[PDB]
């Protein structure tokens, strides 16, 4: 069976664009955070509702992030609000995000 | 999750599974072909008493069956012979539990004794029984099925 | 209710049949099409 | 007529191709009870 | 993630331990698989969904 | 126990040390039922409909030999007495 598309929809309903090549994921209970380079390197909180991935921005800057060195993560929960994601690279600091 | 001397039945969603804990993880449902029947009975919602969602398992200690209960059936599964029996006329049924040396239900805010009343009388209702088996002998040729 | 193809004959000569020890049976749709195609076995006849 | 086939009823079994099925079980049952309860009809279908 | 341990029930004349909840004994879980769904006791050992 | 089964761990240096469960919902609930042997233990429970042998694991004998139904059908609440 083949593949259905899910769009992207922001909370206020408008399409959010991925910006480039994905380095790593994280599910940390329904919370896909994706990693990502492009023109920025941006960071994603996609969370399934029925029909859409209610997609957040929660940055979008110069983490310097190479296609050389993907993402690895582990992600803990602890409580509604602390829910972090920590992501190491090969080449730069380990990092955390709430 | 039902508990029973033979170990803990439980159902995950996560992997479409019906599994059996006795000191190791047993998939019930892959031994004994049971993936496509969960696989698409499988929701997120959790069990309320209200709307069954999910599966709600009970378990008879007076002859050892097993039955995880759902909206709209009840799969049975005994112990005895380690196999699945039925698809039982049990669903929607908030409670099913041994007191003392008999097994009970409760519906309908009235206590029903099992196993005690005519045959084929659920809560007082005429519920049908039947048997469905493949007939595939010497599968490659074409057959006329006739008696 | 069986399917029964014939099985190809050699792309070099048009005329000479699938003739060897062995040989590579291969079954495929390359047509676009959205159907569950349940294929449950397949015996091939041969004269030897 | 030319031939015959026996089924037992082991258990009930589903998930399996119908190409390959076990005439020992049974595809699909309600209400029924295939260990010995309330008389000796162990092995043998039998009503709830 | 986090399970308290009560004390073991005296059965003497003195409070019910099961009721009197101190925090003392705690213990917690991985927070990467999940919340504790279930915790369950088979054949003398306590098992945690 | 009624509904319930364990080893009393005892001089495993003398001291009454702490129990354990062989099993956690099985339990022989007519104590005259229970008959000691050099295979094992025979007792009978009443609400499970059996007729166990403990040898260090519980094995139901009616099940294996086949007396479901007439251990079923002769069971009651009421306790043994001459």
């Amino acid at each position: 069976k083949g593949n259905k598309e899910i769009p992207l929809q922001s909370p206020s309903g408008d399409p959010v664009v991925i910006d480039g090549v994905l380095l790593g994921q994280n599910v940390l209970n329904n919370y896909v955070t994706l990693f990502t380079k492009g023109t920025n390197d941006n960071i994603y909180r996609l969370e399934n509702k029925g029909t859409y991935f209610e997609t957040l921005i929660l940055f979008s800057g110069n983490l310097n992030f190479s296609t050389d060195y993907p993402i690895e993560s582990i992600s803990v929960y602890e409580n509604n609000n602390i829910q972090k994601v920590y992501w190491v690279d090969g080449l730069n600091q380990a990092r955390v995000i709430n | 999750i039902a508990e029973s001397p033979s170990g803990l039945y439980f159902i995950d969603n996560e992997t479409n599974s019906l599994y059996l804990f006795n000191g190791e993880i047993v998939s019930l449902s892959d031994k004994l072909g049971f993936r496509q029947w969960i696989s698409t009975h499988n929701v997120h919602v959790n069990w309320e008493p209200v709307g069954y969602n999910n599966y709600r398992s009970f378990y008879d200690k007076n002859n050892n069956d097993v039955y995880f209960t759902y909206k709209d059936h009840c799969l049975c599964y005994s112990e005895l012979i380690n196999q699945f029996t039925s698809f039982m006329s049990y669903e929607g049924v908030p409670a099913m539990f041994n007191v003392s040396s008999e097994f009970y239900a409760f519906k309908d805010g009235k206590m029903w004794e099992q196993f005690a009343g005519d045959y084929n009388m659920f809560f007082g209702e005429y519920k049908p029984f039947s048997i469905t088996f493949v007939a595939n002998a010497e599968e490659p040729n074409d057959k006329i099925f006739n008696t | 209710r069986i399917w029964r193809a014939n099985i190809p004959r050699a792309i070099a000569n048009n005329r000479d049949r699938i003739r060897n020890t062995w040989a590579y049976i291969k079954l495929g749709m390359n047509t676009p099409n959205t159907y569950r195609t349940e294929f449950h076995d397949a015996i091939i006849h041969y004269f030897a | 007529a030319l031939k015959k086939e026996q089924h037992f009823f082991k258990g009930m079994q589903r998930d399996l191709s119908v190409s390959k099925f076990n005439p020992e079980y049974a595809f699909d049952a309600q209400n029924i009870r295939i260990t010995a309860r309330e008389h000796d009809t162990l092995l043998s279908v039998s009503n709830e | 993630n986090s399970i308290t341990v009560t004390k073991e029930k005296s059965l003497g004349e003195d409070i019910d331990t099961w009721t009197n909840i101190t925090l003392a004994t705690t213990l917690d879980l991985d927070g990467d698989k999940g919340e504790i769904v279930s915790l369950n006791t088979y054949n003398n050992e306590i098992f945690c969904f | 126990q009624r509904r319930g089964l364990s080893n009393i761990l005892f001089n495993s240096g003398l001291k009454v040390s702490g129990k354990r469960y062989i099993s956690n919902t099985i339990g022989c609930a007519n104590k005259w039922s229970i008959a000691e042997s050099p295979s094992g233990l025979y007792f009978i429970d009443n609400e499970t409909n059996s007729l166990y042998l403990f040898n260090g694991e519980i094995v139901s004998l009616s099940d294996k030999l086949g007396f479901r139904q007439w251990i079923s059908t002769h069971n009651v609440h009421v306790n043994w007495e001459p």
